[PDB]
């Protein structure tokens, strides 16, 4: 195991950002990429804990690129 | 203390990096925030708010007849940028020619509206009898949600991130250095966007 | 023999120069490979390299004038210590 | 008794009020505990150890 | 656009009203003016104190109840408003029993002193107190190290606390225009109008680098 582990103050922020709630403002919408999620969060129109289905592009190593739609949280998209 | 600059580094074709001289202690963060929110949600622009695709159009995902789904078509049409003249509204029509690959430079252009990017695909066509789409442009100032209806980002920038580093002159040690990252879509320059943001903030401070 | 003998206090563990100690705080702006260091502490530790660079730059003909320029604490010794 | 001494003045009951950030001017998500604590200074100085 | 509206709740603490701003302009302007009203405005303070009988700041003078450090902190507590000039020198002469206030000093026509309900020192015996002061101009906080003669710290800040809040104004416009109020609490030295005037001047001089 690596000896560098994130300590309590950063895993507290990661646990606050990664959690999801039931009823929050700005849920149920579809976003294009990560930059649209950042632009929506920075304008204070969507909460940090909201079940928002976003679309992200990631490559796969064996390098082939692919796109898919996942139902995640706004904080997990950020 | 008056800073000497601003030095701008264009590391990409659309992403820039503004490096400002070391300011006084405390001015850098408030100047970065007052430039960031003004660049984010004060600069007006043009975007696409709604689309009218031919066919059934009963739901947002209940459609067929193409290689990709219509939701990916709507998300690819949402992410494109468009500028225009001082007119408020504009109606555009997009139509394909056959089973090929359509780009952003296929809309029947008007003399009043212009297209920024030409190499930007939205979908792939594999069958004949391609349907035509109708698009509408509304002028806005910031970000607007949906509340055939789509979201629209009227801001010309995509992501603005600023950071305060540590830089000191030989005389004094406690000075703040501001580095702003601007990612414009390409309808305007990044230095021009920073200049119009500073002019807007200067007019808003000179009115009061 | 023993812990306070001439074998454990002077052969395995020795007092070394070019060294010092201080208290530690937390720095969130630093990177993983870099750390902080005080100005007077780094001036005391990197004193021979500062003397060699002051002799190479020509600001002092002898090491006595270079030592007096270090203890005078002008801006050129800060430029040398930063370089 | 602590809740009564808090409720005697124009102070909240739970002792947690919402404070704003001074860097960006925005509001925090939760309310934090604000109060006066008898804080002292030790004798272990930084000049003695450096 | 209409101009700042001034409310008068207290003679020492005023409140300005700015309306109508557009959507998304209240918070940035409020935070910027709050930070500049907190840590940019220059003022006047006492830098050095020259007393004939007091050699250093740790001795004891006959006839005084408090020590010299209490007199130095009480001189640091008061505020002095000067009309013109970058330097001044004020002297005080008070003998006999009784309290020593800030109004007992000898001032000039341009140097204006607050009435000073806070006392400086307490005299008991019939000892004359000849004390010479010096006022200088500056901004921020300057320590005594980095600048029979004494030295005193100076806090060039006439503003104590700045708060603001954004409220909505029901006006027939294209959207929901919001207003903001700013209550400035000072020490009586500076007024709430020229403070935000020099804050806007500082903002216009700082935003002049672009273009």
């Amino acid at each position: 195991e690596p000896i560098i582990v994130p300590s309590q103050d950063v895993v507290l922020g990661l646990y606050y950002m990664s959690r999801a709630l039931e009823n929050k403002k700005g849920e149920g919408m579809v976003f294009a990429n990560t930059s649209e999620v950042k632009r929506a969060y920075d304008n204070r129109v969507v909460e940090l804990h909201a079940k928002v289905k976003v679309r992200i592009t990631q490559v796969d190593v064996d390098r082939t690129s692919g796109t898919s739609i996942v139902d995640t949280t706004v904080g997990r998209a950020l | 203390l008056r800073p000497r600059g601003p030095q701008i580094e264009r590391l990409t074709d659309n992403r820039a990096k503004v490096v400002i001289e070391p300011l006084e202690r405390g001015y850098g963060h408030t100047l970065g925030n007052a430039l960031r929110r003004v660049l984010l949600s004060s600069i007006p622009g043009f975007a696409i708010t709604e689309v009218e695709i031919d066919g059934v159009l009963h739901e947002y995902t209940t459609v067929e007849g193409l290689q990709e789904d219509v939701l990916d078509v709507l998300l690819n049409l949402k992410d494109v940028a468009i500028r225009m003249h001082s007119g408020d509204s504009a109606t555009l029509s997009l139509s394909k020619q056959g089973p090929g690959t359509v780009t952003a430079a296929d809309i029947r252009t008007d003399h009043n509206v212009e297209i920024i990017n030409g190499d930007h695909v939205i979908c792939h066509l594999t069958k004949d009898t391609a349907l035509n789409m109708r698009l509408k442009i509304e002028r806005g100032f910031g970000y607007q949600p949906a509340a055939l209806m789509l979201d629209a980002s009227f801001s010309p920038v995509r992501r603005v991130a600023y950071a305060v580093e540590a830089a000191r002159v030989e005389q004094r040690t406690d000075l703040d250095k501001l580095v702003i990252d601007i990612e414009t879509n390409g309808t305007i320059d990044a230095e021009e966007a920073v200049r119009t943001a500073a002019d807007i903030l200067s007019d808003q401070l000179s009115v009061f | 023999k023993g812990k306070q003998g001439r074998f454990r206090q002077n052969l395995l563990g020795k007092r070394v120069d070019y060294s010092g100690r201080s208290v530690i705080t937390v720095g969130p702006y630093l990177k993983l490979h870099q750390c902080g260091l005080p100005k007077k502490m780094a001036l005391e530790l990197f004193k021979p390299f500062v003397f060699a660079k002051l002799q190479r730059r020509g600001l002092a003909t002898t090491i006595k004038a270079a030592k007096k320029l270090v203890e005078r604490e002008e801006a050129e010794v800060w430029d040398i210590l930063e370089e | 008794e602590i809740k009564r001494m808090l409720e005697l003045a124009d102070l909240p009951q739970s002792g947690q009020t919402q404070l704003y950030d001074g860097r960006t001017g925005e509001a925090f998500d939760r309310k934090t505990t604000v109060g006066y604590m008898h804080y002292l200074k030790l004798n272990h100085l930084v000049d003695d150890k450096m």
